[PDB]
């Protein structure tokens, strides 16, 4: 078709890690603690 | 608008389609088509090796860089995809690279390209029904299986997408869009804010 | 998912033209070009 | 391996078709590259008009270089198939960890009619970076061309039709856009009792 897709070899374990960062934690700074406009946290 | 003097995004629609007998349904996750954000505030949420967001921003043009904060609508499949449309005043071969990132690192890269069609004295490009990767489909399904929107937003804190649109012949950056998401409230559709990325 | 394919809009008529160049007819045939003898002789 | 520079090389290039009926599988090889002979040379000016000559065409690619990365392959394609899938499997090796980009340009009358772009990330194997393009599907133009050539009653008509057909394969490193390898292909059809064979030539500008 019109697409090339390169998937990292451990993509399934990486997706599980996104969830386990919250559900089973073991450090990224949340956007709410960075310098951003007030609108960033308020949906239109 | 997500545009420079020479190139512009006309539409970006991420969706799922379902057909069951004589009933068709299309659900929109995201639909595009300004305030500023200091790009130093988002560098660690994207790959920062050669060809990373910082590298791309330094090379320029700096006016081609945007940050989109989107509230994706998960209140709802046969097909998950994205349809986008662009315009240019120059006849380029458009190359669109979409980098799905978790913890600021690439986990999926999608590369697509489109040749131009001259319409009303402008060059139009349309990426029609680009299939979503399995990582994105499973991510949407797993986020939807969480009982509460607050857990979905917490999981999304470590997820970003970067799109880099280039002219094939010169490899110049025509447009670059960073995406950050939250999930839309139950009684709301998808909404977003668009920000220009600058240095303060 | 593993390739980008750009097909010229008139690809079907172009394929018909490849056949009609012979069946219903300027390109220089390879036998008239400056090439080694092995070019026309399968190993 | 013949089709090589001191940093990048083609290990295999197999174009084929397969059929499966009732779990019985059969594969047919159209083309297969990879006491091998010393290579002969061809003056590239003798083939410029059989490939695109606009910006980024064969002449501009050759002038940019490296000139030692350019080869011409004369193939006798085996069309005696006596398909469910038509594809090409290739393998390459490099001493540098590049993102390999392979562009295949199907040409008729020296002009592009189909372009296929593929890319591969490496695997480090035996101290080298190996790239594999596995079962790349042939475009519909190529499938229909093979079928229509096979429907011609005689091999002489097939070879005459092939006089205006060429394929150009350009291998690049994604980051630098440098040409790692460039292979021009010219075909004839193999004789009825023969399999696929080929000659490989270095391209020079005398």
């Amino acid at each position: 078709g019109h697409q090339i897709v390169h998937v990292r070899g451990d993509s399934e374990t990486d997706l599980e890690a996104l969830f386990n960062a919250v559900l089973n934690p073991k450090q990224t700074v949340p956007l709410r603690l960075r310098k951003l406009p007030d609108s960033f946290f308020k949906p239109p | 608008a997500i545009a420079t003097h020479k190139f512009r995004l006309l539409e970006f629609t991420a969706f799922m389609e379902i057909q069951r007998d004589e009933i068709y349904h299309r659900h929109l996750f995201v639909q595009l088509g300004l305030e500023t954000v200091d790009i130093r505030q988002i560098f660690d949420k994207f790959p920062e090796k050669s060809g990373g967001l910082k590298d791309l921003y330094e090379k320029g043009p700096q006016n081609a860089f945007y940050l989109v904060k989107c509230w994706a609508d998960l209140n709802t499949g046969d097909f998950y995809g994205v349809t986008s449309q662009y315009e240019s005043n120059e006849n380029v071969v458009l190359v669109c690279s979409t980098i799905v990132c978790s913890f600021g690192k690439q986990v999926v890269e999608k590369v697509e390209s489109e040749y131009s069609r001259l319409e009303n004295n402008r060059y139009v490009y349309r990426i029609q029904r680009s299939p979503m990767c399995e990582y994105m489909i499973n991510f949407i399904q797993k986020l939807k299986n969480l009982p509460e929107r607050y857990m979905m937003n917490s999981v999304l804190e470590n997820f970003t997408i970067l799109q880099v649109m280039r002219a094939r012949e010169t490899q110049e950056t025509l447009l670059c869009i960073a995406y950050v998401f939250e999930v839309a409230a139950q009684n709301s559709g998808t909404t977003h804010h668009i920000y220009r990325l600058i240095k303060e």
